[PDB]
């Protein structure tokens, strides 16, 4: 009914308000990830905190290059994450390998290991474009959890 | 500016302000004089014991 | 034409330190305040 | 000094609407601030900027309620701002519909589309391959 | 008896609204801004975190050792709320025969909350990391016991109601001048993150943030008070809320400004630096009511 | 209070002199749209006559001579004296 | 020119020793550390509200790939494959064909965003100035198929950004 | 009642645990010396507990000689601790 | 850079400070705590991008 449909909006709004990330470094992207903390392009203005908390965290942001050595390392982390989880591929390396696509040691863009929900395209993903890793994600939460 | 920070303090100026007021205003309903006595030592308890013996049999705090 | 004009006046810190003593240095003065606060406290 | 700052806040609430005006701005936008308006935009976007305020002050580009058919009142992102972002919002100095207009080409679209997402009318790839033909007929 | 329910639900709201003030004050200390997208000034986020963390967020069990993992939050949340009972807010909820003895004991019993959570995980790396965090909490309770026993030795018995009467015109900050600096550091003991950092994650720190307010009010009675005024309980409570929250900002100040001490050097702060200072003051506070007459 | 007059006294009092040079510091002398269209200058080329690549060799002398199969590699690196602006 | 770091024990006797001993008995440097953070709180936060305020940018900025065209219609790109060879990621794929009417133009033109490190060589190696990098960020997708740009079909949709492109290129000729 | 105050806190604490679980649907011997020192100091604090409690009535010349004496041996124990304590 | 007559450089190597600083950690960590190691990496500034060659 109408009461159930409005209640499902409140559950969706709980995630739309606050998202606590486990941001993976291991990239040149990691500096642009740290530019979220930088006051000019504020992200703590949202319900997002740089406390990380690896076991507690909801939305793991995979920034940049994933090598074959780090390929089983990121997968075991994703399994330890709670069930409402999203993956943001940050940078061209995390998408499909910007550079190093034809290299032997680099996995061809995250999806072969861990499923990606929102793609952030830019090498140096500008803090302008990176705020589509939060706001567009928040926009995409409709879910339509009926039953 | 402080039109954002101080509302975060003003909301604490209500919720943390409750336990101080709730413990004080409750003595209006429990007593006809807004006071509850604590024994600490057996002498003040005996005074409370004879106060229940005089006039009001059930009530602890009563005049005369 | 693209050119650069030098606006030099206050260049910045050329091995310069702004670390200056503030609100009165201790030595013997703040101890006199410290023990003085105790003596005024006990009395 | 404190009375002058309090009077500036009361005048700011009186400027943008009032009791219903400032409350609508506080809920939809992050912060409410008064300034000079540019006005002119396809699908009624406010874009009230020009104020000195602080660093990078091309302030308050308020999004239009239902630009194409999204009903953006409670939720709105940077999907708006039709070809004016380079001047009134980011890089240039002059206002796009006031001082320096973009030159007509008769090829660019008159109505600007929203962000491509999980909704219908989304991006899809294709190939220009004509393919090597096979001949078999009775 | 509605007063107990008037000291749990609005108290848990103060813990909930702490997360905003911790994000906004530290925010303005870091030139960034606090929450704004959520509500009018981000005031709708403490309830938003409550719906997020409790309802849909599940728990993947590492081992789940039958009795534990579910017992540790009872020792966390339960013991943190019992501390609110003997507090001398105008007229306290069932005033204890000895106030501070109940205050020191239930805080020392709160050490189990981090102990049982160390037993909750099967992994050895978790428990060794847990015992290291217990070692910080266990050590600073010695100083917590000493400073209390030297403050009370100046004036008043163990009753918390007598601590208001001694501060009729003069605060206890000035006679206990080195102890005022000492007690402020020793309060950073129950995993305060400012000195050093180690069921679900949500309700576990809801007890830890509650202990921060608990020590903030405990400082506001032992060192602050100004007056009592039995005629108007309103004038005390308005004045108390300002005094308590000014100390609450200072715990958000030390966490913002200062890095971790190195665990070993934090243990070198005690025994080598703090304990020779506090015991010398404890010796000094024995002699003071004997040197000059003042044994209430 | 949000009034600048009283606040500027507080920030100047609490460790070091401030007032000038703000945290934001993008109020005045920030030129938008850069400048009117400029003309980029040409180098020692572009102007005709005596502009041969025979004179401007670039990549010509590159061939490595094979050598042989008390002498120092250079005069020894002498230490430099302490800075006149700051001794320590 | 040789600076030094160490002061080599400044304390000597009485006055220079006790004040250095003061910041260990009591704190003072903690109060001095508090002072810098106190002044930092009172000064206004330099924050930009993203959907309403925007961060400063350049006239020449690289981020979004879109191919320009002439004022009187007609596709500006020639299919030289020049931009393919310069491309360090080898992202841009190109198949060339005659358009049956004399002119030599494009058929397949895929610039995948799975690759491309947004270097802007293809912007600067194009002799006809076809690929001009549009100052855009609004292209975050759900799938790979939605992300990698197809044979001109999504790139000639960059005509919607060509009003900015024609204005921003006015800094390119006679460089900045 | 004190039991009425205690049980209401504990029952609502366990009630939150019910919400937390039911509602969702889908080595080193050096640290031992710390515990030893702690427990041994507790009892000296326990003996120094009645200080603002027994001094009200009892003789001061007899107490002061004994009251300081407990804190002296509490520091003498630490004086033995200083000579080779540990790296932690 | 090792170069031929062709436009392609056949093997170049940049030996970034990563290999230099991480070699020292065998000596830097001797007789130091776990938290001391955290201080070593930062002051040497071992950026993990340096380890490519
Ligand atoms: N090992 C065995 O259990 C076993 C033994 C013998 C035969 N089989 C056969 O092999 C198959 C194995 O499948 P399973 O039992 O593993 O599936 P399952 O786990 O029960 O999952 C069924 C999924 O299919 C969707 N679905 C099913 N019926 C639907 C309907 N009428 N309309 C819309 N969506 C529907 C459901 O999605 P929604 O929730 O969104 O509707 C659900 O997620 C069975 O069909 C069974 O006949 C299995
Ligand atoms: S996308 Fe660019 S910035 Fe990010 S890791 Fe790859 S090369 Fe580095
Ligand atoms: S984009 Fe430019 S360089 Fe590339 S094929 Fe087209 S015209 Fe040639
Ligand atoms: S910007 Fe650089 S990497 Fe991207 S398509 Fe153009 S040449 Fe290739």
């Amino acid at each position: 009914e109408y009461v159930v449909a409005k209640l499902d909006d409140l559950i969706n709004w709980a995630r739309r308000s606050s998202l606590w990330p486990m941001t993976f470094g291991l990239a040149c992207c990691a500096v642009e990830m740290m530019h979220m903390a930088a006051p000019r392009y504020d992200m703590d203005r949202f319900g997002v905190v740089f406390r990380a908390s690896p076991r507690q965290s909801d939305v793991m942001i995979v920034a940049g290059t994933l090598t074959n050595k780090m390929a089983p390392a990121l997968r075991k982390v994703y399994d330890q994450m709670p069930e409402p989880r999203y993956v943001v591929s940050m940078g061209s390396c995390a998408n499909g390998g910007g550079y190093y696509h034809y290299s032997y040691s680099v996995v061809r863009g995250c999806d072969r290991i861990v499923p990606v929900d929102i793609y952030v395209p830019g090498c140096p993903p500008t803090a302008e474009a990176l705020l589509y890793g939060i706001l567009q994600l928040q926009k995409k939460i409709k879910r339509e959890k009926r039953l | 500016m402080w039109f954002e920070v101080l509302p975060g303090i003003a909301v604490m100026g209500v919720c943390l302000f409750i336990p101080g007021m709730a413990t004080a205003r409750i003595h209006r309903f429990s007593n006809g004089g807004k006071e509850k006595r604590v024994a600490h030592y057996p002498y003040q308890w005996y005074l409370m014991e004879r106060d229940r013996r005089v006039s009001g049999v059930n009530r602890s705090y009563v005049s005369k | 034409v693209k050119q650069d004009m030098p606006p030099v006046g206050g260049y910045g810190p050329i091995d310069y330190k702004r670390n200056l003593p503030r609100r009165g240095l201790s030595g013997y003065s703040m101890f006199a305040v410290g023990i003085g606060a105790l003596l005024f406290g006990y009395w | 000094e404190l009375l002058q700052v309090l009077k500036r806040g009361l005048q700011q609430v009186s400027g943008h609407g009032g009791l219903r005006g400032y409350l609508r701005v506080l809920f939809r936008a992050n912060d409410v601030r008064v300034g000079t308006l540019v006005g002119e935009d396809k699908y009624g976007n406010k874009y009230y900027e020009d104020n000195k305020q602080f660093f990078g002050r091309h302030r308050w580009v308020i999004y239009t309620t239902e630009m194409n058919g999204k009903n953006t009142f409670w939720d709105v992102d940077g999907s708006m701002v039709p070809p004016e972002w380079h001047r009134w919002l980011h890089c240039m100095t002059d206002d796009p519909p006031t001082v320096k207009p973009p030159t007509a080409r008769k090829f660019i679209w008159t109505n600007h589309k929203f962000n491509l997402s999980g909704t219908p009318q989304q991006y899809v790839p294709y190939s220009t391959t004509r393919k090597k033909i096979q001949e078999w007929v009775p | 008896m509605i007063n107990i329910l008037m000291l749990i639900i609005p108290i848990l709201l103060a813990v909930a609204f702490l997360t905003l003030v911790e994000r906004k004050v530290l925010g303005y200390m870091q030139l960034r801004k606090g929450p704004n997208v959520v509500g009018p000034y981000g005031l709708l986020q403490p309830i938003a975190d409550a719906i997020k963390l409790f309802i849909k967020e599940p728990l993947r069990p590492a081992t789940s050792s039958a009795s534990m993992f579910i017992l540790a939050p009872i020792m966390a949340l339960g013991l943190a709320l019992t501390m609110w009972i003997p507090l001398p807010m105008p007229y306290p909820l069932i005033n204890m025969n000895l106030g501070v003895l109940f205050m020191l004991a239930m805080s020392s019993l709160a050490v189990y909350s981090i102990l049982w959570s160390g037993w909750a995980s099967n992994s050895k790396y978790a428990l060794i990391g847990a015992l290291r965090a217990v070692a910080q909490t266990i050590s600073y309770e010695v100083t917590l016991a000493i400073i209390l026993l030297s403050v009370l030795l100046m004036s008043g018995s163990f009753t918390l109601s007598t601590l208001i009467t001694t501060q009729e015109q003069m605060w206890l900050i000035l006679p206990a001048w080195p102890l005022a600096m000492m007690w402020f550091i020793s309060t950073l003991a129950e995993t305060n993150r400012a000195p050093f950092d180690l069921g679900p994650f949500a309700l576990f720190f809801m007890a830890e943030y509650a202990n921060i307010i608990m020590m903030n009010i405990f400082t506001a009675i032992l060192f602050l008070g100004t007056s009592h005024n039995p005629h108007m309980p309103e004038l005390y409570t308005i004045n108390f809320t300002i005094k308590s929250l000014l100390l609450t900002m200072s715990f958000l100040w030390i966490r913002a400004s200062y890095p971790r001490f190195r665990y070993d050097q934090l243990m070198h702060l005690l025994w080598k630096n703090f304990l020779p200072l506090t015991l010398a003051l404890c010796m000094w506070h024995v002699s003071l009511p004997i040197l000059t007459s003042g044994i209430p | 209070a949000s009034a600048t007059r009283f606040i500027q006294w507080l920030r100047n009092w609490a460790s070091g002199r401030d007032l000038q040079a703000k945290l934001q510091l993008r109020y005045q002398e920030i030129s938008k749209r850069t400048q009117p269209p400029p003309k980029l200058p040409v180098g020692p080329s572009h102007k005709l006559s005596n502009n041969y690549y025979c004179t401007r060799d670039g990549r010509r002398e590159a061939m490595p001579p094979s050598i042989v199969m008390a002498v120092s590699p250079a005069p020894p690196i002498k230490r430099w004296e302490l800075s006149q602006d700051e001794p320590y | 020119t040789y600076k030094y770091v160490n002061l080599r024990e400044p304390s000597m006797d009485m006055k220079s020793v006790t004040d250095r001993a003061a910041q260990t008995l009591l704190w003072t440097e903690l109060i001095r550390g508090l002072g810098m953070t106190l002044s930092y709180l009172f000064r206004e936060p330099a924050t930009i509200n993203y959907p309403f305020e925007k961060g400063p940018l350049s006239p020449r900025f690289r981020g979004e790939h879109a191919l320009r065209r002439y004022p009187s219609g007609e596709e500006r790109c020639i299919a030289c494959k020049l931009c393919e060879a310069v491309c360090p990621a080898q992202a841009i794929t190109i198949e060339a064909e005659p358009r049956a009417d004399g002119s030599r133009r494009t058929t397949r033109y895929d610039i995948d965003m799975t690759k491309c490190i947004y270097c802007g060589f293809c912007q600067e190696a194009c002799p006809v100035d076809a690929i001009v990098e549009g100052p855009n960020f609004e292209f975050s997708t759900e799938t790979h198929e939605e992300l990698l740009y197809n044979k001109e079909k999504l790139l000639n949709n960059g005509d919607k950004w060509e009003a900015e492109i024609a204005a921003n290129i006015q800094a390119d000729y006679l460089y900045r | 009642n004190l039991m009425l105050a205690l049980l209401t806190n504990f029952t609502l604490a366990t009630l939150l645990v019910i919400i937390a679980f039911w509602l969702p649907q889908l080595f080193s011997m050096k640290f031992f010396l710390v515990a030893i020192t702690f427990l041994l100091f507790d009892l000296e604090i326990a003996l120094l507990l009645p200080l603002p409690w027994a001094s009200q009535t009892a003789n001061l010349n007899t107490m002061l000689t004994m009251a300081l004496f407990l804190i002296i041996l509490l520091a003498v124990s630490l004086a033995y601790e200083w000579t080779q304590k540990g790296l932690e | 850079l090792v170069s031929d007559g062709s436009s392609r450089p056949y093997r170049c190597k940049i030996k970034a400070p990563g290999f230099a600083h991480l070699a020292g950690l065998d000596k830097m960590s001797k007789g130091h705590m776990l938290a001391d190691v955290v201080a070593i990496i930062g002051t040497q500034d071992i950026v993990f991008g340096e380890v490519d060659r």
